[PDB]
């Protein structure tokens, strides 16, 4: 609803026609790929994907190479959304340091890039507490997008976002099953849904209800 | 233009000698964009001291670096020196505050008599900004033989007019458009509500596909940081 | 196959000839269970089929029967969305306000999607407006957390209270708030949402809105 939406205005609607660094956040949920994926669909450009840990080797000076001719067919053949995950390890170990000043120049030269130049650079994340000040400092990542975890709103936000997907009937509750993870500490509902999603795909029961929902936080 | 306009006769001067100059008032914003803005226009690296944590081992693992930044300011000659994690309100104590702070303005009082003990390199600047006693501990400390002294208003109206017009010359605007109401309209606690007005007004300009701003839209932004803050 | 038991597929299903020859050639399969707890009449009130329940209550199922996890035949029936098996179970004196494992009524789940006519035969029936489950938490936050305020409004012809403090502290307008629902939360206001109670965050509804 407005993860989707804020990484979708976010980046396709500066695409073709004002942020640039789409910081995808969240520990709870695994996410990351549905939003990697979804883009990979919507948006027909060219994709490079990394895992992050693809260019950490002896080499020092073709790390540099690597993200400039990357950046070179990024920066000639279409605005690329590559996709850098799990910046958190990578962002912290004389090669993990390395590779930290390495983010920082290539966070360097997209402060170069301003924004509304030819590419992108999205990013994803799922630990904060080990990330730099200077990475989340404004003008380089404006916009802090988290996945739907926070107790309170965002739990009912993320219940409409995977509702709006998914079947559903009225049985679908809200008070016991956000104020269930209030009395005792639980993460990941959205996965807990899609759990609910593999106990209701054994063909069984056609339309899902709240018996999985509750036998997925008994077993799950 | 009254900040950018008064800070070009200095920074500018050695580019196409001042040691230093501080800038006080409410923790807003033109600080930074006053210095990177202008260190930008200088075309010069911004060398930041920010003392706080992951920077003691980031930037040299047990380096205080007064002689060592004026090693990395002596590489790179074109430099500008700014103050920025420093200025809050949290100083306030005058004893973990001006003795905490006290240990960087030892490190400028150092630096200014670096400036003034020889020079390596043209264009070596430092720029303070602080507001507490720690000013009026500045001024005890400033027993003014070398240093430069620049008024810098707080952002109010006057400070909004012309931060409004610099800002507004970057982007598309309508004539049509009254300069008063809507500087008025958008009080207090710093200017990035002015630029974020401009600058996250121009993707509603661009999402109704208009050429030029109009005045509808920057009251609509207003509306919008106002939601923010 | 919902489950293991024929009947209670047959149940589901619709199969009312042949539920009706299944059980009355063996009348142990209608009080069967299954591995989920569940009779004939659960998965018939889940499906909403009438003369099934019919069949089922004219020969005497327990209206009250609960499965592993406490869902009642009216807790399903409720939930399900049919007026005619709710019209069924409160005939046959189903518990207003029976409790499940997590402690949820059939009138919360009739308040979730804003069921008018379950919710008013439900209450009509001796249900409770204000009844809380184990999270301290009643209809009303359905109703103004999913955007029913029709629902509200017919909680309080019934005379139902606006201000029950949820487990974290939060008033059902702290949850018309989440929707950013304004006639939601200036009507709570108007008819006695007490603003100045406030949650273990320490924030009062006017605080939490944007």
């Amino acid at each position: 609803d407005i993860q989707k939406q804020e990484v979708r205005e976010a980046v396709e609607l500066p695409l073709t026609h004002p942020p640039r660094g789409v910081l995808m956040y969240g520990p709870p949920g695994c996410g990351k790929t549905m939003l990697a994926k979804a883009v990979a669909h919507h948006t027909t450009a060219a994709f490079i994907r990394v895992v992050g840990s693809e260019f950490v080797q002896k080499y020092l000076g073709e790390g540099p190479r690597m993200v400039r001719d990357v950046f070179r067919l990024a920066k000639e053949n279409a605005p690329a959304i590559i996709f850098i995950d799990e910046i958190d390890a990578i962002a912290t170990t004389g090669a993990d340091r390395e590779v930290q000043r390495i983010l920082l120049e290539l966070l360097n030269q997209m402060d170069g890039f301003d924004q509304n130049v030819n590419v992108k650079v999205i990013m994803a994340t799922n630990r904060a507490d080990t990330l730099d000040p200077a990475l989340l400092r404004p003008g380089r990542l404006d916009r802090k997008i988290e996945f739907p975890l926070p107790d309170r709103r965002q739990k009912r936000l993320i219940f409409s976002t995977i509702t709006s997907k998914m079947n559903l009937s009225e049985e679908v509750d809200l008070e016991d099953y956000v104020a269930r993870p209030d009395k005792i500490s639980g993460a990941d509902i959205n996965s807990i849904c899609q759990e609910s999603g593999m106990l209701a795909v054994r063909e069984n029961r056609y339309i899902v209800l709240a018996k999985d929902f509750e036998k997925a936080y008994k077993t799950v | 233009d009254k900040q950018i306009k008064e800070i070009k006769e200095v920074i500018e001067l050695p580019v196409k000698q001042p040691k230093g100059v501080l800038l006080y008032g409410p923790p807003g914003t033109g600080k930074t964009l006053l210095a990177r803005a202008v260190a930008h226009h200088t075309d010069c690296t911004f060398i930041r001291v920010s003392g706080s944590e992951l920077v003691q081992k980031f930037i040299g693992e047990g380096a205080r670096m007064v002689r060592e930044l004026f090693v990395m300011a002596r590489e790179h000659a074109p430099s500008i020196i700014f103050m920025d994690e420093i200025d809050s309100i949290g100083s306030s104590r005058l004893e973990g505050g001006s003795g905490g702070d006290s240990e960087v303005q030892r490190t400028m009082l150092e630096l200014l008599n670096q400036l003034d003990g020889f020079e390596a390199t043209k264009n070596i600047k430092v720029i303070m900004a602080t507001n507490r006693i720690d000013i009026l501990d500045s001024a005890l400390l400033r027993p003014g033989r070398i240093d430069r002294k620049i008024e810098f208003p707080p952002p109010n109206e006057e400070a909004r007019l012309d931060i409004l017009k610099i800002h507004s010359r970057k982007m598309n605007l309508t004539r049509g458009i009254n300069l008063r109401k809507i500087a008025e309209l958008m009080p207090g606690a710093s200017g990035a509500e002015v630029k974020g007005v401009c600058t996250e007004a121009g993707m509603y300009a661009l999402r109704e596909r208009r050429v030029h701003v109009t005045q509808e839209d920057f009251e609509m932004a207003v509306a919008k940081v106002m939601q923010k803050d | 196959c919902v489950s293991n038991l024929m009947v209670c597929n047959l149940a589901y299903s619709g199969k009312l000839e042949e539920l009706k020859e299944s059980i009355l050639a063996d009348k142990s399969l209608a009080t069967r269970t299954d591995q989920d707890s569940r009779t004939a009449l659960h998965w018939a009130c889940s499906a909403g089929h009438t003369e099934i329940v019919e069949f089922l209550l004219q020969l005497g199922v327990p209206v009250n029967d609960k499965d592993d996890a406490g869902w009642s035949p009216l807790h399903i029936a409720a939930s399900a969305g049919r007026d005619e098996i709710v019209k069924a179970l409160l005939g046959k004196g189903a518990q207003v306000n029976a409790v499940n494992q997590n402690g949820c009524t059939p009138l919360h789940y009739a308040a979730s999607k804003n069921r008018h006519e379950i919710a008013v035969m439900l209450l009509e029936g001796g249900a409770n407006p204000d009844a809380k489950d184990h999270y301290e938490a009643t209809a009303m936050h359905r109703a103004a957390a999913k955007g029913n305020l029709k629902m509200i409004h017919i909680l309080l012809y019934y005379k139902a209270s606006t201000n029950i403090q949820d487990t974290e502290g939060n008033t059902p307008l702290h949850l018309a708030c989440d929707e950013e629902r304004v006639e939601e939360a200036k009507l709570l206001v108007s008819q006695g949402a007490s603003i100045y109670i406030e949650n273990k965050e320490e924030k009062t509804p006017l605080q939490v809105a944007k």
